[PDB]
């Protein structure tokens, strides 16, 4: 080599110790991503969690640096960028438990929770997300409370025929999104029901993503 | 009435179908089936660069087929070097999500776009000695999904908003805009004589276009799924197209028709990337199944597998003289073949 | 409404249906020309001896 | 006397086959996954290393009871004495730290804290390991020389002129194996100590199963304390009881085939790709 | 961009000093940074180099051990620590900034300098032709030769042309023999057969007065020509 190229050679080696320092602060910050229908509680989960393109949020607990992706602007058919989030660790999922009863304003034959339920289907059974695990936050639970005496959730789903109690009908919507997950063995779902007013979701987050980081590790150790 | 502007386009689509066939006396094969082989065509990876922590999406070469610029998942812009691996530049890029990136043909400018939704162009040459943004084009409402430079002054941009722009960077603004596609436009290919280029969407179809005039002579539509990459033929009156029916499709601009299917029995992964030779008469597709698949164009012959990455091969990069291949993949690595 | 659309598309397609086209043999020909006069200067399918090969 | 003769004798040779088993289960696995290109961790590459430690151990102790039989003449010269107390002293030092090595690998990456030396230790893992196994050579070479000074101390003895050198080189051996007998023990503790504090989060926010699932366990603390109830019964007897000495080598060669025996039926319970790999080969069986 | 400099003055023989380059409007962290002399009425030679990071570290064999170069990138500041110092270093001190790889130019900017007054194997390259007599509006080329072949196994030749204008610092012509330095007229060119080489110039003006140097970066031990100077 000569002294052009010696300095080209130490030059790499620099660019690749601060490569590798940026790995090494980025080892505890994590990457989440954020999804749900049509005013189905995504704003309140981010303004609780803190407190066109893609937009970020950035929010610390116990040393995790967590940083969620939201993709609501942007709208495509969504098969052609999701490849990108399949590194993902955790998907946060927003359904809106308020949503049985209110349905599309463009379709009304479409109930919203419906079109919940089909979304989820297709997060949960995709080529991309096999492994993420997802973090399942049923908003509006004031609103849902209020409405499960108003209007009977048989009207929703056709299989429904339990009593029209706030509990039970948590519940039947929570198995309806839950037993979605076809290959419940390696992808585990946290279910909570969020009321719009908790101060306890980042909480809710932040074990719910160390657990999955623990699982991570003992299936890369093969003890899981 | 609608129903009288419907019944004209079918009556239209019938008599362009009628002179498509009018005009097609014998395929590609019937030509080609006295040319010799191409032969086995066998390649080894003469440099593996590291240094990427994330899943490479986007690579682009140099004038000189000497740098070479990669985009990954985690925010770097490597622009590295193949003669000897080396790590010329490390862009950090504030939007991490990138999914295209694209050098100037004079060699002073970057370009990294992903679901940002701009086309941020950076200075490479400078007396500050540091790679800094020139400026954010930001008039696209979709992702981006490739850019590639006609000049200086003038880069072509595809996005998810079924439409492409020719920007000027002087001033930062749609100088002409594309309109036509009803699908997320994937890739284009900006022809040899930077007059026209390609733009294969995901409805299946591929659009050209003129730059000057900035309107769609001609549409081509032989795939049946998301067209993922496309290429103009070296002599830049044809070009190739891979989508996600596992088939690549190489169409003539003069008799604006589909010519050869490169498909396979053994292949259900849909293309990601495909490239074309010096020559033209080998076609390069970075399959999905963490494969490259080396294509004879004028022979629809398998001929090589540059099978060499873990992960899904996402970028593939030819040199202008012909004397490299760059496959990226997101197995957060760049292998150079030849 | 849609009516400026769809007539939009008419155009564009009457556009697309007056342009010339060539025949394919004539194209497949060109193309054969155009692979045979580069053939000799592809170095990915005539591998170039290593003394000129910038990786070796 | 001669019956304890013969059953240790007996349990020796069982103890070999099962160790083979084990041993070649693993190795080969891991070989036929590595030919034909699978992704391959750290875990399994460390695994095979143990595996071929382990085998070649037992390969040792078990050539030793070949040449004890066969041909005690051997032993009637004592040069091949020296040889395999060498070599066991060299093997046996890998095999264990092996095991305290992949022992370190789970504790670096299955824990979490807060300390930034652990994350440290937790990013650099595969640097850790290399360099807990280099580092290492400085226990093997003291270990040599100190085994390498008693034997040179007992053919002195014999030359002026046996069972009080053999029990304290034992002795000694015994000391510089809960050396990292301490270390394994010691980050296993601090794992299950981690692990319960993730328990009982999981229980004060919603739930478990899957920290059962790395607490496997369903016969590995039952192996446990076996093994060391069944060690501290060999010593007593060593150290106090009567005609021990007559069955010394026997009884001693088997109880060092425990970790090479049965320690890999252990690795195979507790790796669930290997165990995916048994019922894979079980269900070929049947 | 700027280096203006500080330091140095009158000093005893034997003494010692700390001479200091501030940086500005660049990215100093990640250039190399050299220290270049000029003896009063001399010609210039290399003295001292620091990397970026400080991994590496060079000095002439004049000033081995006796001097030592040192950078602070949190303050953007060099130095070059001097002590024992003898008669041999009355210079004209310069901090020259040299980025770090190919399709790049080393010894791109020059400082202003600081003046030290002090009372009582390496490629050799030469300039024979040294005092040209110039006219405006012709051409005329200036030669340097080297002791060793300039021509480095991988293509790339290593020889840089300086032009100082009276009163002025060096500023860079000509990198890797052949290219041209930025914001300099296209007039000037190189050219040669990897040992003798040419610096054509095309029709003069006053910008081109001055006196012109070659440096080899090859080996480290970069020496500089004589000085070939063109009056008008
Ligand atoms: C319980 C822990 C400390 C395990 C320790 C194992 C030790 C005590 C055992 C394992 C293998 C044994 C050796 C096996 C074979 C022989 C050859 C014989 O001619 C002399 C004794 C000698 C050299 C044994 C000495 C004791 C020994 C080294
Ligand atoms: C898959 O490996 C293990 C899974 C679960 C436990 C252990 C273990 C491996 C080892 N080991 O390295 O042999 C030990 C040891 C040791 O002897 O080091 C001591 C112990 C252990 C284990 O749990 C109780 O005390």
């Amino acid at each position: 080599l000569s002294a052009e190229d010696k300095a080209a050679v130490e030059r790499s080696k620099m660019i690749d110790r601060n490569l590798q320092e940026d790995a090494e602060r980025d080892a505890r910050t994590v990457k989440l991503l954020l999804l749900g229908a049509g005013e189905s509680g995504k704003s309140t989960i981010v303004k609780q969690m803190k407190i066109t393109g893609i937009i970020e949020t950035q929010f610390s607990f116990k040393d995790l640096h967590f940083r969620m992706f939201d993709v609501g602007g942007q709208r495509s058919e969504r098969k052609k960028w999701i490849h990108c989030f399949e590194g993902v660790t955790c998907i946060i999922f927003c359904a809106a438990l308020s949503a049985y009863d209110m349905v599309l304003v463009e379709d009304e034959e479409v109930n919203r929770m419906h079109e919940s339920l089909h979304l989820f289907n297709s997060i949960c059974n995709h080529k991309y997300f096999s492994t993420t695990s997802i973090v399942l936050f049923l908003n509006k639970k004031d609103i849902f409370q209020e409405k499960v005496t108003k209007v009977h959730l048989s009207i929703c789903f056709p299989e429904y025929t339990g009593p029209n109690t706030f509990e039970d009908a948590g519940n039947y919507i929570k198995n309806q999104f839950l037993d979605l997950n076809l290959k419940k063995e390696d992808k585990e779902i946290y279910s909570h029901m969020t009321c719009a007013t908790d101060t306890q979701n980042v909480k809710f987050v932040f074990d719910a993503v160390t657990d999955i980081i623990i699982k991570e590790n003992l299936k890369d150790c093969g003890l899981f | 009435e609608l129903d009288q502007l419907r019944q004209e386009a079918e009556q239209l689509k019938n008599q362009i179908r009628d002179a498509r066939k009018a005009c097609a006396d014998a395929t590609l094969s019937q030509i080609t089936n006295n040319i010799d082989p191409v032969g086995r065509i066998q390649m080894r990876t003469r440099r593996t660069l590291r240094g990427h922590l994330a899943k490479i999406y986007a690579m682009h070469w140099g004038t000189d087929s000497r740098l070479l610029v990669s985009a990954s998942q985690d925010g770097k812009l490597i622009i590295w070097d193949s003669y000897t691996t080396n790590k010329v530049h490390a862009i950090p890029l504030r939007s991490s999500w990138v999914m295209t990136c694209a050098y100037a043909p004079s060699g002073n400018y970057v370009a990294c776009g992903g679901l940002d939704n701009i086309c941020s162009i950076y200075n490479l040459k400078t007396r500050e000695g540091n790679v800094r943004v020139s400026r954010e084009l930001a008039g696209h409402t979709g992702y981006l999904s490739c850019c590639r430079f006609l000049d200086d002054n003038q880069i072509v941009t595809s996005s998810g908003d079924t439409t492409c722009a020719l920007w000027d960077i002087e001033t930062g603004q749609q100088t002409t805009t594309f309109t036509g596609h009803t699908g997320d436009v994937m890739s284009l290919s900006l022809a040899p004589d930077t007059r026209l280029f390609v733009s294969g969407a995901c409805d299946a179809s591929a659009k050209l276009w003129d730059v000057r005039e900035g309107m769609c002579r001609q549409t081509f539509t032989g795939h049946e799924s998301d067209i993922n990459a496309i290429c103009f033929f070296p002599n830049g009156n044809a070009f190739a197209t891979g989508s996600d029916d596992a088939t690549c499709r190489l169409f003539d601009l003069r008799a604006d028709q589909e010519l050869m299917t490169y498909s396979h029995d053994n292949i259900i992964c849909g293309i990601t990337s495909v490239s074309f030779s010096k020559s033209g008469r080998l076609l390069l597709a970075g399959y999905d199944d963490f494969n490259c698949n080396v294509w004879d164009a004028l022979k629809a012959d398998r001929a090589g597998v540059l099978a060499g990455h873990d992960n899904r091969v996402s970028c593939l990069g030819v040199t202008d003289d012909g004397m490299a291949v760059a496959t990226g993949s997101w197995d957060s690595f760049l292998k150079i073949w030849n | 409404a849609s009516i400026a659309q769809a007539r939009k598309l008419v155009e564009q397609l009457k556009m697309e249906a007056n342009i010339d086209r060539i025949k394919v043999s004539k194209a497949a020909a060109d193309l054969m020309a155009y692979c045979e006069a580069h053939a000799k200067e592809d170095p990915l399918l005539t591998p170039v001896p290593a003394s000129e090969n910038p990786f070796r | 006397g001669g019956v304890i003769k013969s059953i240790f004798t007996f349990v020796l040779i069982v103890e070999f086959i099962i160790g083979n088993l084990g041993n070649s289960f693993i190795a080969l696995v891991n070989c036929i996954d590595w030919v034909k290109g699978r992704k391959i961790s750290s875990v399994d590459r460390i695994l095979t290393a143990l595996a071929i430690s382990r085998i070649s151990l037992v390969w040792l102790i078990f050539g030793s009871w070949c040449v004890s039989v066969f041909f005690p003449a051997l032993f009637a010269t004592e040069k091949m004495f020296r040889m395999l107390t060498n070599i066991w002293t060299v093997i046996n030092h890998f095999s264990v730290w092996l095991a305290t090595g992949l022992g370190t690998f789970y504790f670096l990456k299955i824990a979490n804290f807060s300390n930034s030396i652990f994350l440290y230790l937790k990013w650099r893992v595969k640097k850790v390991v290399l360099v807990l196994l280099l580092v290492t050579s400085v226990f093997l070479f003291l270990n040599i020389a100190l085994i390498n000074i008693h034997i040179n101390a007992s053919i002195n003895g014999y030359r002026r002129n046996f069972t009080r050198f053999s029990s304290l080189i034992v002795l000694t051996s015994t000391v510089f194996i809960f050396i990292p007998f301490t270390l394994s023990l010691a980050m296993f503790l601090l794992l299950i100590f981690s692990m319960w504090k993730h328990r009982k989060k999981m229980q004060h926010t919603v739930k478990d199963a899957s920290t059962k699932a790395h607490r496997g366990v369903k016969s590995v603390i039952t192996f446990f304390l076996l093994y060391a109830i069944f060690s501290l019964s060999f010593f007593i007897s060593v150290w106090t009881s009567e005609r021990l000495e007559e069955n010394l080598i026997i009884l001693s060669q088997v109880m060092g085939m425990a970790y090479p025996s049965c320690h890999s039926c252990v690795l195979i319970l507790g790796n669930k790709k290997l165990r995916q790999a048994s019922l894979s080969v079980l269900l070929w069986l049947r | 961009v700027q280096l203006v400099e500080s330091g140095g003055g009158l000093v005893q023989p034997g003494g010692s000093r700390k001479l200091s380059c501030s940086a500005s409007g660049f990215a100093f962290s990640s250039f190399g940074m050299h220290w270049v002399r000029q003896a009063p009425e001399k010609g210039l030679e290399w003295v001292a180099y620091i990397s970026s990071g400080s991994g590496t570290i060079y000095y002439a064999d004049t000033v081995k051990g006796r001097f030592t170069i040192s950078r602070d990138d949190p303050k953007n500041t060099l130095f070059l620590q001097m002590t024992s110092l003898r008669s041999e270093d009355t210079a004209m001190y310069y901090c020259v900034r040299s980025i770090y790889y190919y399709g790049s130019s080393p010894f791109d900017f020059w400082g202003q300098g600081t003046t030290l007054t002090v009372s009582s194997s390496d490629i050799v390259m030469t300039q024979a032709t040294s005092s040209v007599p110039v006219t405006p509006g012709e051409s005329v080329s200036i030669s340097c030769r080297s002791s060793k072949s300039l021509l480095h196994s991988n293509g790339n030749t290593y020889l840089y042309w300086f032009l100082q204008r009276p009163g002025q610092s060096p500023q860079l012509l000509i990198y890797r023999m052949s290219n041209l330095a930025s914001g300099v007229p296209d007039r000037f060119s190189g050219s040669g057969s990897g040992t003798a080489f040419t610096l054509t110039i095309s029709r003069l003006e006053a910008e081109d007065v001055g006196v012109y140097y070659c440096m080899q970066h090859l080996e480290y031990p970069l020496t500089f020509g004589a000085g070939t100077k063109l009056e008008l």
